[PDB]
């Protein structure tokens, strides 16, 4: 059950950082930050991938932020 | 406090090479960073609002499910 | 144009106990029963959430 992408502490911090910008004395459940985490991970494991083959295109092995920026952009997110 | 910056270098490659990833230009560790903040502030944001509409300050896994869910993304497990 | 395979590879995967684990400040203070959104609830947020410009 153990995933080593993003460190769990720092993780915890930035989910904090970003919920003080909307509300404060929220506290979060433990499950809830491991929800957001395994959600970030797969987005950004999927989103590696789908930039992967926009470099591919281009026939480049090293990826670009033109390639992580066509991929959002196809999926419908700019 | 820029927890941010705790998507740090070694996270951004780690989640590259489990994209299946070869190699990385530079400006991809604050392209990935920008990507993944958007990301956490726009499901965090839609979370927060179901914990303030069941009248808590506690946010549950579930408000986490809902504002993925909500966001296009659904995660196994719940 | 940095490389992701080979010498230093090893190093990326350390395990870091002090780094590895959620911290008690920020989650919930105890484990006390909470409570779960209505369909009502749920509809009310989800109508507030679509009108937001």
């Amino acid at each position: 059950s153990t995933e080593l992408l993003i460190r769990k502490l720092p993780f915890q911090r930035l989910v904090r950082e970003i919920a003080q910008d909307f509300k404060t004395d929220l506290r979060f459940q433990s499950s809830a930050v491991m929800a957001l985490q395994e959600a970030s991970e797969a987005y950004l494991v999927g989103l590696f991938e789908d930039t992967n083959l926009c470099a591919i295109h281009a026939k480049r092995v090293t990826i670009m932020p033109k390639d992580i920026q066509l991929a959002r952009r196809i999926r419908g997110e700019r | 406090r820029d927890n941010i910056q705790g998507i740090t270098k070694p996270a951004i490659r780690r989640l590259a090479r489990r994209g299946g990833v070869k190699r990385i230009s530079g400006l991809i560790y604050e392209e990935t960073r920008g990507v993944l903040k958007v990301f956490l502030e726009n499901v965090i944001r839609d979370a927060v609002t179901y914990t303030e509409h069941a009248k808590r300050k506690t946010v549950t896994a579930m408000d986490v499910v809902y504002a993925l869910k909500r966001q296009g993304r659904t995660l196994y497990g719940f | 144009g940095e490389e992701l395979i080979g010498d230093g590879m090893e190093r990326d995967y350390r395990a870091i106990p002090e780094l590895d684990a959620y911290e008690a400040e920020g989650l919930a203070l105890d484990d006390e029963d909470v409570e779960e959104l209505t369909a009502s609830q749920r509809e009310a947020a989800e109508r507030a959430m679509r009108q937001r410009d």
